[PDB]
């Protein structure tokens, strides 16, 4: 059945199975293996990689790890092993299969071979990352990690969104909540049309608004609410910035926002619709809670 | 039988028909050569998977 590669593509460019529970993360491998094996007509063979690494992933992902061994060892074949995936491939084994940090001196001067730029700036920038991934398990947990993004973000590349969006998780939990504004703001420099940045950077602003002054906190809650206007005009059944937009306005409910909230409630009923699943548990939870 | 221009509408007595139909030959094979050739090694060298 070809409408199953249509997940697939999904999770390899989503990666959807990152956040995944075992339970159905052990029933995606497994629904995954019978299209792998059985489904093997009119797929691109670049699709076909993609789709045998994100089962070597999903196999590392999985409790079981000796058949990662099977499918490192069939998707060797191609390019050796010098491309950025075969290097995050080595690096895994090699950390996973004895509990041995050696991959990263390994990998250590294999950056300092990258000072003639021997490998694309991609590929570094992901060896950055995983090498501090790698570090962040050497030294368990720290707020210094992101001090360690600064010497590999503010230096090297501030292009690569995710390396500030990582960060802000760092400044939300403990840090100050104004420097992930910030940053997310930074992000949506790198893209125009991330919708979800929108609705977190509106939460950012909330929650710092809570432990602010009350001109500040109207100030922080109007600026939090055009921040999740603007969420709404990148999407229509977008949960979380019609959710975000009702929150406030349950907080303030003065008369132009209590019509918006007659049109949020009609949009975010149109969402709690079962057209959505899980999802809808949390939307409707917060709809008939309050 | 006599031809005032050279025979135009006749299609020959004398075609190296045996030159064309090798000739389409050398393309096909250079087509089996190269197809999954330049597919493989463009695609998967340019991604760098």
């Amino acid at each position: 059945k070809d409408l199953v590669r249509e997940k697939l593509l999904t999770i390899m460019n989503t990666k959807a199975y990152t956040q995944f529970n075992p339970e159905q993360l052990l029933q995606l491998e497994n629904e995954m293996k019978i299209y792998m094996k059985s489904g093997d007509s009119a797929l691109t063979e670049g699709n076909y990689f993609f789709l045998m690494e994100m089962l070597f992933y999903v196999l590392v992902y999985r409790n079981q790890d000796v058949d990662a061994q099977v499918v490192y060892n069939t998707l060797r074949d191609r390019l050796g092993e010098n491309s950025y995936k075969m290097v995050i491939m080595k690096a895994t084994l090699l950390q996973i299969n004895g509990n041995d940090k050696g991959a990263i001196e390994y990998l250590e001067n294999l950056l300092n071979d990258d000072l003639e730029y021997e490998t694309d700036f991609v590929t570094y920038v992901s060896i950055a990352k995983k090498l501090i991934a790698i570090k962040t398990t050497s030294k368990n947990l720290s707020q210094e990690s992101v001090l360690k993004e600064v010497v590999a973000l503010t230096d090297k590349f501030p292009l690569d969104a995710e390396l500030w969006w990582y960060a802000s998780e760092i400044y939300f939990e403990m840090g100050q909540f104004e420097k992930a504004c910030y940053c997310l703001e930074q992000v949506l420099c790198i893209t125009p049309f991330n919708y979800a940045c929108f609705g977190r950077l509106s939460e950012t602003l909330y929650y710092e608004a809570l432990r602010s002054k009350k001109q500040t906190k109207t100030e922080l809650l109007e600026k939090a609410l055009k921040n999740a206007l603007r969420s709404v005009e990148l999407s229509e059944l977008y949960l979380k910035g019609w959710a975000l937009v009702n929150i406030i306005s349950r907080e303030l409910g003065r008369n132009k926002q209590n019509d918006l909230i007659k049109l949020s409630a009609s949009k975010l009923k149109e969402i709690s619709a079962k057209s959505n699943n899980k999802d809808k548990i949390t939307a409707e939870l917060i709809l008939n809670k309050i | 039988r006599i031809t005032p221009s050279g025979q135009f509408d006749l299609m020959s007595p004398t075609f190296e028909k045996g030159k064309l139909l090798i000739t389409i030959f050398v393309l096909l094979v250079i087509t089996y050569f190269i197809r999954p050739s330049v597919s493989n090694k463009k695609l998967k060298s340019q991604w760098l998977i």
